[PDB]
């Protein structure tokens, strides 16, 4: 057991180095190109900016982690830390479901509008993301303590708040975004099929990665979420095999998810190529 | 609407000289400027887009720059071709705005104005309506001051100007200046005369006729 | 990208018109298509802009409710509809594409317009088609004489002028067209020749106006 969570650690730790570095580049490159005559994204920066803190918070976890689960430090971090990972985790997956109907409307509605307008519109988006990934973190730390660091729900109903905080990690946390992104990254292909222009200078094997990398990184991990939540609804018998499985695949899975921070500034900045001709001349 | 001035007015530099062109704004517009470049009678082209961006095909002579809310473009070697007016665009806000635009022309050495004066036929006179014509050839820079006074009398509110464009060869101007009147009015009149002043003239050359 | 307009032409003030400007080589539908104004010898001005997709336009103060500017990507066309036209809009129109890329979604730039089609003369004028009136100036009483033809009270331009049927071409100036006050355009063009020349050669202006096939051969002489 022990070799599985020292290969997690590892791989933790590489993921951090790797995060940590791709988006402090792009944020440097987001800030500095305003100054050459560009039209930067503020969706990009802040995107960047939520992966920069969920990698600066992930080596609490590991240390959690690898001390057998123990919490040597005491509940102020445990708040501190749950609030904050959570927050940013929810503003990177509200970023990027508002970027591909940004992208979308980019093609068709504003293509006559002026740089004003879209700019206010893109900032006004922006602090309503941030605020709603607030709210929606706010309760699960507000009920968070240690004594072992977890969450104490209401005794009287304590069964039905675990079901409850699930549903909305998987409702408005991976279920609309994926949709909302799918749908509207097809029809930007279809927009672009339409055009003959477009598709000589834009490439459609990007797209086509742009959704399903979002698959790869979230899937397991909510299915395997829900598994672990059936189990303990014992609706599944009760064994030592299953509740093995169930702890490996989850802590496996974990592990993968996390790679969703360091992979948005190779697949969003990175191979672009106006971003790849400014970072070369900075 | 932001009013976006552009200065110099007009240029003069001769082959392989700098320049630079100028444009203010009124509010902050962040890099959304561009210059064009319209020949005489033809569809303007597009110079630089963005704040500096050149767009793929023009020499790489042509340059811009930001400071602030003012645009600079600057030319290093100006070729033959590229006398021409260039106009400043903003597209930050709507309504788009250009500029008033600063024709670069050819540059020369002082020449003096060959004046001359064209009464009107005696055929026209049946139409009832008699124009005389002030004739400036051969001169230079644009810069000229034609004026009528009929028997010392000024007369202004009732005249046409028109100017070439610079020659082919002698890159020089010429200007022509017509004055109108009514049959009865030009037959009351005595004398008429026309009056020149221009940079190469040390004083001014006045040439009259009589109407007899 | 090869956009070209078409329309145009003489209108009485008061009447209506509509220009198209019908794009190809792309479609019209990802990039917004502008019009802009010259007015005769002045620098250039914003009219209008549609975005064919969902048809959000925006005009410009002196047009305000009076241009209407349309989309039809079917063709890949755009048409602009004026009525109410006064005497102020006489110009030449341009259509213009402001590009649009998406392959640079994430760090692009402030575009400009970079394709313009050719220009479509707009002559809002109450006057009508009228021969053009040669006069001679002749030369003055006394090394280098100056004769011209003036060519006064026709309509619409151009006109095409010649000396002693095309042989002299040098010296020879033939000044832009104003606009007189009655409507009606006027015309000089002047030509100096030696001194000595003169009471000799008998030197002769080809006037001819395409619009009323007018041919004038004036006799220039003092
Ligand atoms: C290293 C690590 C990575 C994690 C990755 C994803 C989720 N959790 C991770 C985690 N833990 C476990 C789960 C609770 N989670 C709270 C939380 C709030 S919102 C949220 N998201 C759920 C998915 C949705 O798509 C977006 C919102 N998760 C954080 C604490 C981690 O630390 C392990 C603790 C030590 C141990 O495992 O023993
Ligand atoms: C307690 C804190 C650390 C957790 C709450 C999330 C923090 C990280 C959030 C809350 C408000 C956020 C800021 C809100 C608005 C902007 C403007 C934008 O143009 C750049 C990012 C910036 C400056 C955000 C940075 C991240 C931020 C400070
Ligand atoms: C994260 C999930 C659950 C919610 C995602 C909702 C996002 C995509 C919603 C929230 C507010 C919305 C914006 C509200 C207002 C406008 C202005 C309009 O002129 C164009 C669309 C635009 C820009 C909307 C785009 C979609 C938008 C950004």
């Amino acid at each position: 057991k022990s070799v599985l969570l020292y290969t997690l650690s590892f791989i933790y730790i590489f993921i951090f180095v790797i995060g940590m570095i791709a988006n402090s580049v792009v944020v440097w490159v987001n800030i500095q190109a305003k100054t050459t005559g560009y039209d930067t994204h503020c969706y990009i920066l802040n995107l960047a900016i939520a992966d920069l803190w969920v990698v600066l918070t992930i080596p609490v976890w590991v240390v959690s982690l690898v001390q057998h689960n123990q919490w040597p430090m005491g509940e102020l971090t445990c708040k501190v830390t749950h609030l904050i990972f959570s927050i940013n985790l929810f503003g990177s997956i509200f970023f990027l479901t508002c970027m591909s109907v940004d992208r979308y409307l980019s093609i068709t509605y504003f293509t006559n509008t002026p740089s004003s307008r879209k700019k206010m519109v893109r900032r006004v988006v922006c602090i309503l993301v941030w605020l709603l990934a607030f709210c929606v973190s706010l309760p699960d730390t507000y009920y968070l303590k240690t004594v072992y660091c977890r969450s104490f729900y209401p005794e009287h109903s304590i069964k039905e708040w675990l079901i409850g905080m699930e549903l909305v990690s998987v409702v408005l946390g991976f279920a609309v975004p994926f949709s909302i992104i799918a749908v509207f990254y097809f029809l930007l292909a279809r927009a672009i099929s339409a055009s003959s222009d477009q598709e000589k200078h834009s490439s459609r094997k990007i797209i086509f990665s742009y959704v399903v990398v979002f698959l790869v990184c979230w899937l397991p991990y909510h299915v395997a979420v829900l598994l672990d939540i059936f189990s303990i609804l014992h609706y599944i018998p009760f064994t030592c095999r299953l509740e093995h499985a169930l702890f490996t695949a989850l802590h496996v899975t974990q592990c993968l998810s996390l790679v969703h921070c360091c992979v948005n500034p190779v697949l969003y900045s990175f191979i672009n190529r106006n971003y790849r001709y400014e970072l070369m001349k900075a | 609407d932001i009013q976006m001035t552009q200065s110099p007015s007009s240029l003069s530099a001769s082959v392989g000289d700098r320049v630079t062109i100028t444009c203010r704004a009124s509010q902050s517009v962040s890099s959304a400027v561009a210059w064009y470049q319209q020949k005489p009678g033809k569809a303007p082209k597009l110079l630089i887009y963005s704040a500096s961006s050149l767009y793929s095909g023009v020499p790489s002579r042509f340059s811009g720059s930001r400071s602030g809310t003012d645009f600079t473009l600057t030319i290093s070697s100006l070729q033959p071709e590229d006398f021409a007016t260039y106009y400043c665009q903003q597209s930050y806000y709507y309504p788009i705005t250009f500029g008033q635009g600063t024709k670069v022309e050819i540059k020369r050495t002082v020449a003096a104005p060959s004046v001359f004066i064209f009464p009107p036929s005696d055929s026209q006179l049946k139409s009832g309506t008699a124009s005389v014509v002030c004739l400036l050839n051969n001169f230079y820079p644009r810069e000229a001051k034609v004026q009528w006074k009929v028997d010392n009398a000024l007369q202004s509110g009732n005249s046409q100007e028109s100017v070439t464009e610079q020659d082919s060869k002698d890159s020089t101007y010429s200007l022509s200046s017509t004055l109108t009147l009514s049959k009865a009015d030009y037959e009351k009149h005595k004398v008429y005369a026309c009056e020149v002043t221009h940079q190469g003239l040390s004083s001014p050359v006045t040439k009259s006729f009589n109407r007899g | 990208v090869q956009l070209v307009e078409s329309g145009g032409g003489l209108v009485q003030p008061g009447g209506s018109l509509r220009l198209s400007c019908a794009a190809s080589g792309f479609n019209i539908s990802s990039s917004s298509i502008h019009w802009v104004r010259q007015a005769p010898g002045k620098g250039l001005e914003w009219v209008a802009s549609i975005s064919p997709s969902y048809g959000y336009t925006s005009y410009a103060d002196s047009v305000k409710g009076r241009f209407t500017i349309s989309a039809d990507t079917s063709k890949n066309t755009a048409y602009l509809q004026m009525n109410s036209l006064r005497a102020e809009d006489t110009a030449v129109y341009y259509c213009a594409r402001v590009s649009y890329w998406d392959w640079t979604w994430g760090w692009s730039k402030y575009e400009g317009m970079d394709y313009w089609g050719q220009g479509t003369l707009v002559t809002v004028s109450s006057a009508s088609t009228k021969g053009p009136s040669v006069f001679p100036l002749a030369p003055s009483s006394k090394g280098t004489a100056a004769l011209g033809c003036l060519v006064k009270d026709y309509f619409p331009e151009p006109v095409t002028v010649s000396w002693n049927s095309g042989a002299l071409t040098s010296g020879v100036h033939t000044f832009p067209a104003v606009l007189q006050s009655s409507g009606l355009y006027s015309l000089s063009s002047v030509v100096t020749v030696p001194s000595s020349s003169l009471g000799t050669q008998t030197y002769i202006c080809n006037v001819n106006h395409k619009p009323s096939n007018t041919k004038v051969d004036k006799k220039v002489e003092p």
